[PDB]
């Protein structure tokens, strides 16, 4: 019973990775935790699911690494992940490449945007009416 | 054995007699044309039979009360106070006040 | 020249590790921000310490609705505060009076009172939501003192 | 002398690195997860306080009464830094002449930290909550100082290196049943927050936590032992941690589980229950060395 | 949050006058321009805790004026998410109190389990804690296929974890001495205060208006009532957790009892249709049109309606017109009530048990409003 | 040494106030019986902290009727603190 | 007669006499249990500028309601309460203030 | 009708009983208007006295109501008499429901009910707050919901929704909280009220 | 109904008042409530970490604003001012202009989050389903001007959620 609990954390940190891969899920992230992993979205996103630990959890996922523009991978906040946030992260059962396919329509972005933030490029309010016309010429 | 209030459960007979026996003399002082003495003593006289038939019994304490004889003496308690609060401001003897507005409907 | 552009971004490393709020239970809101102890969704101890108090707290979360019977109540409680002090409107009536707005007592936007650095949008302000809050105070700090 | 700085900055990071403990070990104890992003398990964390307090966080005195505020740290610091020389350990800096007076002493003189700080401030407001807090520290100190007592009245006198040799065989747990149990309680109430509560601010911090540890060390030198063994040192360093950050355990414990006993019935757990406890107890020590042959 | 003005004579409390309103909204005059339909929202952000038990006395209020009952399934959706409110109101009216104390562990113990259950309000209905669910036409929104088989799950295993504070705070000796002996109040005067849920029903008059006043299908579910014998705050308290451990019956009775039906009021001059229904049928659309925007007209009448809140009472006094618009209505949450007992409840007692008084009486300050 | 193990905690001290300091740039009488209780109950302490230290060469039957004795009174001074002490 | 509200023409007349003299003790005692913000002096000429717009008479109903308010907006100094030099001051601060012409107020454009 | 009906009247009948036994006391000085619709009671009652009223129901031996609980208010400008003050009260022994309403302009002062009911006076206040009523013989009346420096009454229908002081600037001056700034965003007044009557029998001839 | 919460005298003679007072002698039930939180402890904590791992959720729920378009182009929005009068906040404002020639399709469409208390009622007053609540949870500002919705333009950038909305409006025709 002692053996198998100092085992199962040896078989974890040699599967992800090995000594630079652990490293990576023990400084960047905030908990180390290996299972079956989809690994396809855009940019740099993996998105792993199937591990059972606790109910209303769907595994590490792992944030990006230079997502759009961003060039971060210290701090990174929810601006990551394609359309996949209703899908295998937390509502519905079919994971996005897998099972249920995204509809096309030609409307949506092609590309994935971040967050708007205090940065430049970011939300802005607009006038709208043409309002009351006024003229005066010689 | 005690009452769940915090008016003690005192194993008192007749001292339910008294109080009942007291506010009928207070109403036939004043109020004699008035329907507020008509109405009320009526309702004392068939209350006063029952303690006077059952004695100590707990199915007296169950007519029209249900919670014991420390709740029924509270209803006595203040029934002396509504009397001669009664009697002092006038308004079942005299009726003459002036009528309301005419409007009612919103 | 290399030594001052990296001790700056330590400085700020401090606040992006820790920061302590101030628990202020004047709304429905509020008990959203008791669901940040809520150990489902935590931020406690990873930065929020619920130790508040009105001197020693960095942070201070106006939570909700503020009357003009609290708007002199809480202009004091920042007075009290230290020099490095982040205000953070949690809640649509912290943002401008989610509801009422056009009423009497409500004051409208807290920014009349006290100036807001980060707006949080939702009433019922999910607990998920509220985890960007703090996350993108500790990403605002980028850059402070340059000379 | 080298040996004085190698008790200061160690034992400074011993005060910092409790922030871990004080709400991870807390943190099971309520299902919440502690201190994680900032380091591999959080250890970057402690460190990353003292950069935030110390350095850029400011200061805004009510009123700044001359040589006061700027003085009662240096009261709270020293006094808590002092209680480490007395301490037995496998071997003493500087041994005094009497142990555990030395010990009390400066235990006593601590409830100033928290009386200057009363003067500190102007307003009325603060100073009745301030009186308040050195009436929790004051009463418990009477109590204190007899259960000591009745521990070096069984065996040793006041010296510390004494006490260590004494329990050679058995605990003094086992002889001092309802003694022990007093030392749980009594120890919690200078400033730890868990049976009563009440930059300079953060200096305070790095004292009161500093006195948690001196108890739970001063515990188990009185109630416990296991071992000596003078020729070898390894085996003694080793099993006087562990012994010691059991107690340390149980003070955070108390903190967690149990609700707050209120001011005035802290003086009726107190005085008016413990006190003819404690006498008791007290004459049953003193019958106890002229029953039985027990003299040092 | 509260001001709190108070008068020491030494050490304990002499006059303590609670100058309150620190959070007055001004829900009085702001509801009176708007319509049925859109002042519905208001209700569930009156009171900070309560949730699916607010709108409930709104929504049977509007019921009693309209006089058109809600469909026999509805009802029991009502009874199912009434009981669940009496669950989050019952631990906060626990945690918090013990967080005011100074006790750490109950508050995270049950918050854990308080999270649990807001898992059923988002998979039931958009928000988290506020919900427009509870309507005069019934229920919004039906019950999904998954949350029928997790109320289940979840109330095998909340047995245990309401149990696990009894032997964490009842038993120990830290409750026994400070709660016990709080402003011991029971008689013919306290019931001069008027508190309804808890204190009256906590120590004294066994009255309840589960019993005695069905709202939608009552009687019918099993009901226990908690009735101590002194008036202190402990026995207030004990009350709270015989409520908590006397609640899954009612839940458990609800899931037994769910007949197949109707969701909304079937009468489309109350409740709009359902949206497969308007698209394609003609006078279900103009009633879609004509049910937002403009009201529902009201009859016109004076309406008195109270649902017994795990606090107290909602006591919501509609006045209404012929147009769609409701000209004052005030809530009558318990908050003014139990404010009010702070004149007697601080007699010769310190400033630590007023805080106890507050927690034990659970005045959370988004009641005093109306 | 003594007064060189003490001085340098207090040197130290005094040099982490300067850091917070320096470096940044932009009623009820009821309270005294508890407080004279204290101070007379610690004197009988006083009395009483000699018996592990002084107990060496001394007669047992002759200090045991008077060791005894100190503690007694100790307690009759607590018993009239429960002749209405008040609501402390 | 009806109705009584406190007092009957006359008597009314003396009551904010009464009310007068209770709120000119106020205005030096809260300088320095309150705070310094303006002065003594102008304080006491706030006071009579506040009776002149009040000033009318007509019926002592209206009168024996501005008695009441007046022990009480008045009031909110004598037994301590908390405003913190926001709330009970009357004087506008900030005010432009506006001015009653034809060409002050037609200038700027307004109504 | 079976989803249409909330309730038929059966205890209607019973109700009325109390329609009657009051009305049988027959006072000018008391009783005037008695309605009684949908399993509920109300009663208006003339302004020169309400204490007596408020004694009587209190004890009692033929009905035992005690809690006068909730106490409300009713602004209606259509009347020449203003306000109408409704109190709300409940029997624990009897279990039913009875209303308590006055008739009266009420600008100039109302009896209390504090010497009957102990939580009164504190409903008391809020009346006095949002309407601006007057009790007569009160202990300690004191604003609670209302602002320290506000202006008039809150809830009156002759000013706006937004008032005259409310919002609160900082700005120029370094502590003091502004007031008399008076502008407000726009709340957008709806004029909708659809034609036609919407029920028989409410129609009023003029 | 009655429970009583009295115990109504524990102890009676003898063996029934020892334990009740070895209990207040020392302790005990202290102890107990000891091992309460003891083995509490030792049992896995259920913790989310938000950069990583997410929280639970539901195919209905309310966040951010964004409105929906057709498959084939075209605003979905038809401009009613339905939704303008149904919400209690009043945070939404819409003025209608008619599109070039023949279409007649919005021009002015501001929704406040300085207002707006969430409700869903703006998405159920809409017969056209234009406005559909998308999972949302990042929005954090500087200003009140950058809250504050525009001009249709960045609800019509929802695109990014749009894909989210397609998949959770198929879990909410025929409700649930
Ligand atoms: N009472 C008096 O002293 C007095 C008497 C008579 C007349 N006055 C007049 O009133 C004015 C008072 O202003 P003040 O002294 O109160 O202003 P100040 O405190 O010096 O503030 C000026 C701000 O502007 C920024 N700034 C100015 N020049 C800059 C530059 N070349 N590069 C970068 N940043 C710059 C500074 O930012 P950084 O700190 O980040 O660079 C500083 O925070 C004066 O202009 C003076 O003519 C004053
Ligand atoms: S934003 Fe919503 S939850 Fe927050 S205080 Fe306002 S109404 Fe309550
Ligand atoms: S969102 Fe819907 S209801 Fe509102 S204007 Fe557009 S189409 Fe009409
Ligand atoms: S969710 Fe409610 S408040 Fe927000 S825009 Fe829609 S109707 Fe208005």
């Amino acid at each position: 019973e002692l053996l198998q609990v100092l085992k199962r954390g040896l078989q974890q940190v040699s599967g992800h990775g090995g000594l630079r891969g652990y490293l990576r899920v023990l400084f960047r992230a905030n908990d180390v935790r290996v299972g079956t992993l989809v690994g396809e979205d855009k940019y740099g996103n993996k998105y792993y699911e199937d591990n059972k630990q606790f109910f209303g959890r769907h595994r590490w996922v792992i944030y990006t690494t230079e997502m759009n523009g961003k060039n971060t991978f210290w701090d990174v906040d929810g601006s990551m992940v394609p359309p996949e946030w209703h899908r295998w992260l937390h509502c519905m059962t079919d994971d996005p490449p897998t099972v249920k396919p995204p509809t096309a329509r030609k409307f949506i972005w092609t590309n994935h945007k971040f967050n708007l933030s205090g940065t430049p490029q970011q939300y802005v309010p607009y006038s709208t009416t043409r309002k009351k016309i006024q003229e005066w010429v010689p | 054995t005690g009452l769940v209030g915090l008016a003690v459960c005192e194993t008192p007979h007749e001292r339910l007699k008294i109080l009942y026996t007291k506010i009928l003399d207070v109403l036939g002082h004043i109020p004699k044309n008035a329907a507020y003495r008509k109405y009320t003593e009526q309702i004392t006289n068939e209350k006063l039979s029952m303690v006077k038939a059952e004695p100590d019994v707990k199915k007296l304490e169950e007519r029209l009360q249900g919670g014991q004889i420390e709740e029924v003496i509270l209803q006595a308690e203040n029934e002396l106070s509504l009397a001669r609060k009664m009697i002092q401001w006038k308004p079942w003897e005299p009726l003459v006040e002036e009528p309301p507005a005419s409007q009612w409907k919103w | 020249e290399y030594v001052v552009a990296k001790l700056d971004d330590l400085i700020n490393w401090a606040r992006r590790s820790s920061l302590w709020p101030m628990t202020f239970g004047l709304a429905c809101c509020a008990v959203e921000m008791m669901h940040m102890a809520a150990p489902r969704y935590d931020m406690d101890r990873f930065g929020v310490v619920f130790r508040a108090s009105p001197r020693q707290s960095d942070v201070m979360i106006v939570a909700g609705t503020l009357t003009n019977k609290m708007a002199p109540a809480l202009r004091k409680v920042y007075d009290q505060m230290p020099e490095p002090r982040y205000v953070v409107s949690m809640g649509s009536c912290a943002n401008g009076g989610g509801y009422y707005h056009y009423s009497y007592s409500v004051v409208r936007g807290c920014d009349r009172i006290v100036p807001v650095d980060i707006y949080v949008p939702g009433c019922p302000p999910t607990a998920e939501a509220l985890l960007y809050g703090i996350l993108q105070l500790q990403k605002k700090i980028k850059r402070e003192k340059r000379l | 002398m080298i040996n004085i700085l190698m008790l200061i900055i160690p034992i400074l990071l011993a005060v910092a690195f409790l922030t871990l403990v004080e709400r991870k070990v807390l943190g099971y104890m309520q299902l919440r997860k502690g201190p994680n992003v900032v380091g591999p398990y959080g250890l970057l964390q402690p460190i990353a306080d003292a950069i935030k307090l110390f350095i850029k966080e400011p200061l805004r005195p009510a009123t700044s009464s001359a040589s006061m505020f700027i003085l009662a740290p240096i009261m709270a610091l020293g006094l808590a830094l002092t209680m480490w020389i007395p301490l037995p350990m496998p071997y003493p800096l500087i041994n005094m002449n009497l142990g555990v007076l030395f010990m009390l002493a400066m235990s006593s003189l601590a409830v100033y930290s928290i009386l200057w700080s009363g003067w500190a401030s102007n307003s009325k407001y603060a100073l009745i909550g301030a009186l308040r807090a050195v009436a929790q520290t004051i009463s418990y100190e009477v109590t204190l100082a007899i259960i000591l007592l009745s521990v070096l009245l069984m065996s040793g006198s006041f010296t510390l290196s004494t006490l260590i040799t004494t329990q050679e065989q058995m605990w003094l747990i086992l002889p001092a049943w309802p003694l022990a149990m007093m030392w749980f309680i009594s120890t919690l109430a200078e400033t730890n927050r868990a049976p009563f509560d009440l930059g300079p601010f953060a200096l305070f911090f790095m004292a009161e936590y500093a006195n948690i540890i001196m108890m739970n060390i001063f515990t188990a030198i009185l109630f416990l032992g296991t071992s000596h063994n003078p020729h070898m040192p390894e085996l003694y360093t080793i099993n006087f941690t562990i012994k010691s950050l059991l107690l340390t355990m149980s003070f955070l414990w108390i903190r967690a589980s149990y609700p707050r006993f209120r001011y005035d019935q802290l003086m009726h757990l107190l005085w008016k229950n413990f006190l003819p406890l404690t006498l008791a107890l007290c004459m049953w020590h003193v019958s106890l060395p002229i029953l039985t042959s027990g003299i040092p | 949050v509260l001001r709190l003005v108070m008068e020491l004579s030494g050490e304990m409390v002499r006059k303590c006058d609670p100058h309150i309103g620190l959070l007055h909204r001004g829900t009085e005059k702001l509801i009176e321009y708007k319509t049925y339909l859109q002042a519905l929202p208001y209700f569930d952000r009156l009171d900070y805790v309560s949730m699916m038990c607010n709108e409930q006395a709104y929504s049977l209020a509007v019921e009693k004026l309209l006089n058109i009952r809600p469909p026999p399934r509805a009802q029991w959706i009502r009874v199912l998410f009434g009981e669940i409110t009496r669950l989050l109101n019952h631990i906060m009216a626990v945690t918090t109190h013990a967080l005011d104390i100074g006790a750490m562990t109950p508050f995270f113990w049950m918050f854990e389990e308080r999270e649990k259950m807001f898992e059923f309000y988002e998979r039931v209905s958009g928000a988290r804690m506020h919900a427009a669910y509870v309507r005069p036409g019934g229920v919004h929104q039906d019950l999904p296929l998954g949350l029928m088989d997790d109320i289940y799950e979840f109330s095998k295993n909340f047995s245990l974890r309401i149990d696990e504070l009894e032997e964490m705070l009842t038993n120990n000796r830290i409750w026994r001495n400070r709660t016990v002996d709080i402003g011991i109040v029971t008689a013919e005067d306290a019931l001069n205060y008027g508190f309804s849920g808890v204190m009256l029903r906590g120590s004294g008059i066994q009255w309840d208006l589960r019993k005695t006043q069905p709202y939608d299908v009552y009687d019918q579910v099993e009901f226990d009532v908690p009735i101590g014998s002194r008036g202190d705050c402990y026995d207030r308290y004990l009350c709270r957790v015989e409520e908590m451990r006397q609640s899954i019956r009612i839940i458990s009775q609800c899931l037994n009892k769910m007949p197949p039906g109707e969701i909304k009021v079937d009468d489309a001059k109350v409740s709009p249709p359902k949206r497969a229904e308007m698209k394609t049928s003609m006078e279900s659309l103009i009633h879609h049109f004509k049910l937002y925007t403009e009201g529902y007209q009201v009859p016109p009448g004076a309406t008195y309606t109270a649902i017994e809140a795990p606090k107290g009472e909602f006591g919501v006094y509609l006045v209404s017109d012929g147009s769609s618009r409701p000209y004052r209505c005030k809530i009558k949450a318990p908050g003014f009530a139990h404010l009010a007992g702070l004149d007697k409840m601080s007699k010769g007692h310190m400033l630590a048990d007023v805080v106890a008084i507050i927690g034990t009486q659970d005045i959370v300050f988004g009641e005093v409003d109306r | 040494n003594l007064m060189l193990a003490l001085l340098t905690n207090f040197t130290l001290a005094t040099l982490l106030v300067i850091i917070a300091f320096w470096l940044p740039q932009l009623f009820s009488m009821k309270f005294f019986l508890v407080a004279i209780t204290f101070l007379l109950f610690d004197l009988e302490i006083a009395l009483l902290l000699p018996l592990p230290w002084a107990s060496q060469t001394a007669n047992l039957n002759t200090m045991l009727t008077m060791a005894l004795f100190l503690i007694i009174l100790l307690a009759v001074s607590l018993a009239y603190e429960w002749t209405q002490k008040g609501l402390e | 007669v009806k109705p009584i509200f406190s007092r009957d023409m006359n008597e009314a007349k003396r009551r904010v006499r009464e009310l007068y003299r209770a709120w000119y003790r106020e205005v030096p005692n809260t300088v320095h249990l309150f705070q310094l913000d303006i002065s003594v002096k102008q304080g006491r000429d706030k006071v009579r500028e506040m009776f002149k717009k009040n000033a009318h008479i007509t019926d002592p109903r209206v009168v024996d309601l501005l008695v009441i308010k007046g022990k009480m907006e008045l009031e909110e100094t004598i037994k301590v309460w908390k405003q913190r030099t926001h709330v009970m001051r009357f004087f506008h601060e900030t005010e432009a203030p506006r001015p009653k012409d034809f060409l002050s107020k037609f200038y700027v454009g307004h109504d | 009708r079976p989803t249409v009906r909330p309730r038929n009247d059966v205890a209607h009948k019973q109700l009325s009983a109390f329609g009657e036994y009051v009305a049988e006391i027959l006072p000018k000085y008391v009783q005037q208007v008695q309605v009684s619709c949908f399993n509920e009671l109300e009663i208006c009652i003339h302004p020169d006295g309400v204490i007596p009223v408020l004694t009587f129901l209190r004890d009692h031996s033929n009905a035992q109501f005690k809690s006068l609980a909730d106490l409300t208010a009713v602004d209606i400008p259509t009347r020449q008499n203003r306000f109408e003050i409704v109190y709300n009260l409940l029997s624990l022994r009897f279990n039913s429901r009875i209303r308590v309403k006055t008739y009266t302009d009420e600008l100039t002062p109302i009896e209390s009910s504090v010497p009957v009911y102990k939580a009164a006076n504190w409903y008391e206040r809020e009346i006095w707050d949002m309407f601006g009523v007057f009790f007569a013989n009160h202990p300690d009346l004191r604003r609670i919901l209302t602002d320290y420096g506000f202006e008039g009454h809150p809830f009156r229908k002759d000013f706006p929704l937004s008032g005259y002081v409310e919002l609160r600037y900082d700005d120029e001056v370094k502590r003091v909280v502004a007031e008399p700034v008076e502008l407000a965003q726009e709340f957008r007044k709806f004029d909708l009220n659809s034609p036609w009557e919407a029920f028989p029998a409410y129609r009023q001839p003029p | 109904t009655y429970k009583y919460v009295n115990l109504r005298e524990p102890s009676m003679d003898m063996k029934s008042v020892t334990d009740r007072a070895a209990q207040t002698l020392l302790w005990t039930e202290l102890i107990r409530g000891l091992g309460m939180t003891l083995s509490y402890l030792f049992r896995e904590p259920a913790t989310i970490n938000y950069p990583f791992e997410k929280g639970p959720l539901s195919p209905r729920f309310r966040g951010e604003h964004a409105l929906r378009r057709y498959p084939s182009g075209e605003e979905r929005c038809i401009a009613c001012k339905l939704c303008e009068a149904v919400c209690p906040a009043q945070a939404i404002t819409i003025e209608a202009e008619p599109r070039a020639d023949g279409s007649r399709r919005t021009t002015r469409y501001d929704i406040d989050m300085t207002k707006c208390i969430y409700c869903g009622f703006c998405q159920e007053a809409c017969p056209v389903d234009a406005i559909v609540e998308g999972p949302n949870f990042e929005f954090s500002t500087e200003t009140h001007e950058e809250l504050l919705y525009n001009k249709e333009k960045l609800l019509n950038n929802g695109d990014k959620w749009e894909a989210e909305i397609a998949a959770n409006i198929q879990a909410d025709y025929l409700y649930r």
